[PDB]
């Protein structure tokens, strides 16, 4: 049950934030 | 030449398609040499 | 009122008293998951923003 | 799309979801439910 | 120009021999123009229109013959002779209820998938017209009361036409349904409750039913003993497979790591 | 006069400015971005071009009017020529010959005299490189005008353009070949034309040898190059296919493949919903309900305004036939409202068993459902909510009777019940038992699904479905 | 439904039928992915002397459903129908694929390196020589010697 | 010569090819 809840919320922390910084850098640049 | 530079280009585009097939690989690499090289820095960052 | 836990026996006329079914991991789960809906609803501003 | 096939062919809104379930059943209900008194 | 062809429509056939004598002069037809794909000038397809007609009628000799594979070859023939790119022709006579014998044997051996399809020639007048069409569709709406009853009414008046040879079919489809619908499960029914649906007065078929069923044989009535039935626990087992669904879980989570 | 004499001169210099630039910047950009990298593709402005087609499909496209001659079209056609730098001289002549409207009597060089121009990039001797500029020459003047739909003797020009751009086709097939990188960025322009292909022959008759013609280029982008190309033609099957009979149905299973990689974004999103009114002739609803479902979510952004939503007014027709739905005005839109109304009583009659109620439905709200074809469930949707009733009493009792039971859902009659709750434990609908004497319909509480089994035996799919998103950001992460 | 007619064992009705696909074919495409079974009933009879062209159209199912080295299986037994035809595209196609399997062939027959000898089909070898042969009259040298090379031998 | 350098290309192909695995060991051992 909680590597069922963990990696759901780890993958919150993982997945939005690598989405955020890398499209801030990405298309900013070009 | 029908065998030929018809069919060569088609397999030089076998090896441009891996080309750049290794080219999005090598862009997947690229990137993560700088993964390395930065903890690498960051490897130095502890000893520093 | 809270001041009696327990259940009766409307039958057989016994009545039993559990304090036992506890709530502790599932509301500290669900609740900080629909928190996690405001999370991705306001990134989705800078989401459509910086795009077009 | 806007592209193919599509282009050629608090509120009382979201309470009427729920309110429609009144309409079809037990209407809302008063009368009915005050001519039950006497009854029985 | 050639025939003669459609002499032998409105006689059609004492025997299968004739048959055979007309498949084998549309077989001159199929060595010329054959099925496809000419466009023309259309009154190259008017022969065709008269080949609709024989083909029709050969179905309709399909079902005499109860050949299966050849009532299939007839019906996707004609099935492409209304799916050409061509959608004009002159109206025909048979066409109807040819669309229904394919339709009701396919009823009849319970696949409900091809049975819509085959209506989709015509799917927006279904219901609105084509009686003959109406039947069947409403047909398959008392397969799901069930029917059974409604059916053998509905069974009294029919066009039909030609419809006797599949309605017997559709009788054993319908009659094993008996034992495999009413349980599992219900208690007991009593003897003349289950003889009201299967008709007759005390048929060979029930009682085929007390070997076949087994199940049970009691006195003015049946049980299900015993009981309703095999008693699942379902299986203490499976704990097994829950400690192997953990292995492969585990595994997942050192393939992040 | 005077005053509208004086206002006729300023618009025109709008298009000589905006949609000027249009192809000026764009095409003069994506000529050098088209020369090289070329990775992948990318070439942002064949994705900018999505951006300005649908953008002029409302205004400008290259007409209006505007209070214009409509000379836009031959001015870009003509004078490719060209050159090293010197294309510069044509963007300049361009300019040249916006005075020649503004000052001189202007004239209409469109329609007839149209079919010259088109050859005119081979006849300018030469293009000489890229053909999606020319074809964007021979679409984006001529596929928009198409929205005018007069169908007097410009339908064949629209044909004409569909034939002089079948010859960038043959330009398509027979150059490049090798590390083309306009393929995949005429996969978008050669898409649109191919839906405007579709879309001319609605008007007049439906296309039975272009499917014949679209196998050709679908067979033909396997294996050599395909990106994205392959997909717009499978939409153009799986669209046409649906509507018209027959077999295709079943045809998808031959074709998937999926195929990969979905693309772009949207565009595969309603392509669920394409497959997901056929697997709904295939009766079955529960892979018809994840693929529809998945086809809302997954549709961004509108508007407007009803072509999202009229899509997703028979995207919930299989919601129907599941059993379990509730008041779909949670869905309803202002402007889908007036074209629902029809259409939303009738699952409000769903959630009901009365049938005099459903019949009602079926009579006055019947015409609206003609232009949907969605008359195949109305047979079988009574059977549907036969379900839905008794599902709503048997999850609301413990024990109930058959007879109590029949009057209440109306079923008239003992004999048909014992036949409906036989079906009903045939389908795993219902897990009552039934005691036969007169009869009744004795049944129990079903329990022991408890905790240790569904929610953890679940878990193996909801994390095999997140460690896989982790994979998905890594990907997405790798082109930056 | 044109499928039910391949049940008579009677030939100069598949000829006729034939005759319908290969026109079609390409709007039928989905439609002789169905035809597998069926095809090899009179691929592998005795008396049926079209087997060559039949392995075309068992190769052209077979490319559609998603199988491509054994359609190439099939160009082998398929006669010298198959190897006649230059025009289009499936000729590319199906050389890239014979030349790969003939120059991996090579490399491994070096490598014996003398004795035990793979068996080796003439007509997979019999195109090289023989399509290398519009090479010298296309006069172009600059692919003359590339062949040796891809080769090996 | 299109075949000459057919049968260059692929070396720095396959060279990269072994730089895959170059920096993969690399960097996770010095992760490590």
């Amino acid at each position: 049950y909680l590597a069922s809840l963990i990696r759901s919320v780890v993958a919150l922390h993982n997945l939005i934030n690598n989405k955020i910084a890398n499209r801030d850098a990405e298309k900013k640049e070009g | 030449l029908e065998e030929g530079k018809a069919g060569s280009g088609l397999r030089q585009y076998y090896l441009s398609k891996i080309e750049e097939l290794q080219l999005i690989v090598n862009d997947k690499s690229q990137n993560l040499r700088r993964l390395q090289a930065q903890r690498n820095e960051l490897n130095a960052k502890v000893r520093l | 009122d809270k001041k009696f836990h327990g259940i009766l026996d409307q039958g057989e006329g016994v009545l039993i008293i559990f304090d036992e079914p506890p709530v502790d991991k599932t509301y500290e789960a669900a609740l900080e998951t629909i928190q996690n809906m405001s999370k991705v609803v306001d990134s989705l501003y800078n989401k459509a923003k910086k795009l077009t | 799309m806007s592209e193919k096939k599509q282009p050629v062919d608090e509120d009382n809104w979201d309470d009427d979801n729920v309110e429609d379930d009144f309409s079809n059943q037990l209407r809302a209900e008063l009368e009915k439910h005050g001519y039950k008194m006497e009854t029985s | 120009m050639y025939e003669q062809l459609k002499g032998e429509w409105n006689r059609k056939s004492p025997n299968l021999s004739k048959c055979g004598e007309e498949l084998g002069r549309l077989k001159l037809v199929l060595l010329e123009l054959n099925f496809l794909p000419t466009t023309g000038t259309k009154l190259t397809k008017q022969q065709l229109i008269l080949a609709r007609d024989i083909l029709e009628i050969g179905a309709q000799w399909s079902i005499l013959r109860k050949d299966i594979p050849s009532f299939e070859r007839y019906m996707a023939q004609l099935k492409c002779y209304y799916f050409d790119y061509k959608e004009q022709l002159p109206e025909s006579a048979y066409m109807h209820q040819l669309l229904g014998l394919n339709l009701l044997f396919l009823l009849s051996q319970n696949r409900v998938a091809e049975f819509h399809t085959e209506l989709e020639r015509l799917p927006a007048k279904d219901i609105q017209t084509n009686v003959y069409i109406k039947h069947p569709v409403s047909l398959e709406q008392y397969l799901m009361e069930g029917s059974y009853n409604k059916v053998f009414l509905a069974k009294g008046n029919i066009p039909a036409e030609s419809y006797t040879f599949f309605i017997d079919i559709l009788l054993d489809t319908i009659r094993d349904e008996i034992a495999g619908c009413i349980e599992k499960a219900y208690e007991k029914i009593l003897f003349t409750e289950a003889t009201r649906i299967l008709f007759f007065n005390t048929p060979k078929k029930m009682t085929d039913y007390a070997k076949k069923r087994g199940w049970v044989l009691g006195p003015n009535n049946y049980y299900s003993f015993a009981s309703q039935q095999q008693k699942p626990e379902d299986t203490t087992i499976p704990s097994t497979e829950l400690a192997k669904q953990v292995i492969e879980y585990a595994r997942q989570l050192e393939m992040i790591v | 006069p005077p005053g509208g004499g004086e206002q006729e001169p300023p618009p025109p210099p709008a298009p000589q400015d905006v949609e000027m630039k249009e192809e000026a910047a764009t095409g003069g950009g994506s000529t050098g971005e088209a020369d090289g990298k070329t990775a992948a593709a990318a070439a942002e402005h064949s994705q900018r071009e999505l951006d300005t087609v649908t953008l002029e499909d409302i205004k400008e496209h290259v007409k209006q009017l505007e209070k214009a001659v409509s000379g836009k079209e031959p001015r870009f056609v003509l004078r490719a020529l060209r050159m090293l730098p010197s294309t510069s001289r044509r963007l300049n002549h361009y300019v040249l010959y916006k005075a020649v409207q503004g000052f001189f009597t202007s004239n209409n060089a469109t329609r007839d005299f149209l079919l010259p121009f088109l050859e005119e990039p081979m006849d300018t001797e030469a293009d000489l490189q890229f053909r999606p500029r020319t074809g964007k020459a021979a679409s984006t003047p001529l596929l928009p005008e198409v929205e005018a739909y007069l169908q007097l003797l410009v339908v064949i020009f629209m044909m004409n353009s569909k034939r002089y751009k079948e010859a960038q086709k043959i330009s398509d097939d027979l150059m490049q070949k090798i590390s083309t990188q306009n393929r995949r960025a005429l996969d978008l322009v050669a898409a649109k034309c191919y839906y405007y292909h579709a879309r001319v022959y609605e008007f007049l008759d439906k296309l039975d040898v272009v499917r014949s013609f679209l196998h050709a280029r679908l067979r033909t982008a396997t294996l050599r190059h395909d990106a994205d190309g392959q997909a717009t033609l499978l939409n153009l099957l799986l669209r046409n296919y649906l509507h018209y009979s027959l077999y295709d149905q079943a045809e998808k299973l031959v074709s998937k493949s999926v195929f990969p990689e979905q693309a772009n974004n949207n565009e595969w999103a309603r392509y669920l919903y394409y497959t997901g009114r056929i697997k709904a002739i295939q009766l079955e609803y529960s892979e018809a309900r994840r693929t529809m479902t998945n086809a809302l979510r997954k549709a961004p952004q509108h508007t407007a305004v009803g072509f999202k939503q009229t899509v997703h007014k028979l995207l919930i027709v299989v919601e129907l036939l599941l059993g379990e739905i509730p008041d779909r005005l949670q869905f309803r839109q202002p402007s889908l409202k007036r074209s629902l109304m029809p259409y939303f009583l009738l699952t409000q009659a769903v959630r009901t068993g009365n049938l005099a109620k459903f019949n009602q439905v079926l009579d006055q709200f019947g015409e609206k459902f003609q232009a949907d074809g969605t008359y195949t469930l109305i047979i079988r949707l009574r059977h549907n909510v036969i379900k839905t009733g008794v599902r709503m009493i048997s999850l609301s009792y413990s024990r109930i009777s058959l007879a109590d039971i029949a009057q209440k859902l109306q079923l008239d009659s003992p004999e048909d019940a014992e036949f409906i709750v036989a079906k009903a434990i045939r389908d795993g609908v219902i897990e009552a038992s039934i005691n036969h004497e007169k009869g009744y319909v004795q049944s129990k509480e079903m329990i022991d699904i408890y905790s240790t089994r569904e929610p953890q035996l679940a878990f193996h799919q909801r994390i095999s479905f997140c460690l896989d998103i982790h994979n998905m950001s890594v990907k997405a992460m790798r082109f930056p | 439904g044109i499928i039910s007619l391949l049940d008579e064992d009677e030939p100069q009705l598949k000829e006729f039928a034939l005759h319908k696909l290969n026109a079609v074919v390409n709007d039928f495409w989905a439609e002789i992915s169905e035809s597998v079974d069926k095809i090899e009933v009179l691929y592998e009879d005795e008396g049926f002397r079209s087997r060559q062209f039949a392995a075309l159209v068992a190769s052209k199912v077979f490319y559609h459903l998603g199988a491509f080295e054994e359609s190439l299986n099939y160009a082998l037994g398929a006669g010298d129908l198959f190897n006649v035809n230059d025009n289009s595209e499936y000729v590319e196609t199906i050389i890239a694929k014979c030349i790969d399997h003939y120059t991996k062939q090579c490399v491994e027959n070096a490598d014996l390196p003398e004795g035990e000898k793979k068996p080796i089909d003439q007509r997979l070898e019999g195109i090289v020589n023989k399509m290398f042969q519009r090479c010298l009259d296309d006069h172009k040298y600059k692919q003359a010697i590339g062949i040796a090379l891809e080769t090996r031998r | 010569d299109l075949y000459s350098r057919y049968k260059k290309l692929q070396q720095e192909l396959e060279f990269l090819e072994v730089q895959e695995e170059y920096i993969k060991d690399e960097q996770k051992n010095l992760k490590k």
